[PDB]
């Protein structure tokens, strides 16, 4: 499972700097979806975050600040 | 990233200064010029 596949993704959801933590979180939504597809078990990639994986890193924080 | 919002706040915060101005074209130097046409005394009686 993938954070970040260098030539796959987009550069927009590198979390630098944030990849102790946001990787987890990436990862583990990969082989969500990764198991949820019949047949045989795919290499999961993120593709891209459509906001930047900085505003995904921002907003998680947002989320643990209200929790 | 980050740096990107300062970016797209800067072209903005400038270009609002720009559009915040009187539309230079070739009627501003007719209007200029006019202004130099009124306050002309009478020479020829």
């Amino acid at each position: 499972a993938y954070d970040f596949k260098p030539g796959i993704t987009q550069p927009s959801a590198k979390s630098r700097d944030k990849s102790i933590w946001m990787s987890p979180i990436l990862k583990l939504l990969c082989t969500s979806y990764a198991m949820t597809v019949a047949g045989p078990v795919r290499t999961s990639i993120v593709t891209e975050i459509d906001g930047s994986a900085a505003a995904l890193s921002g907003n998680l924080r947002v989320w643990m600040r209200d929790v | 990233p980050m740096i990107n919002n300062a970016i797209r706040s800067f072209l903005t915060a400038w270009d609002d200064i720009r559009i915040l101005s009187p539309d230079v074209s070739s009627k501003s130097l007719s209007a200029y010029l006019d202004s130099a046409v009124a306050n002309g005394p009478e020479l020829i009686i």
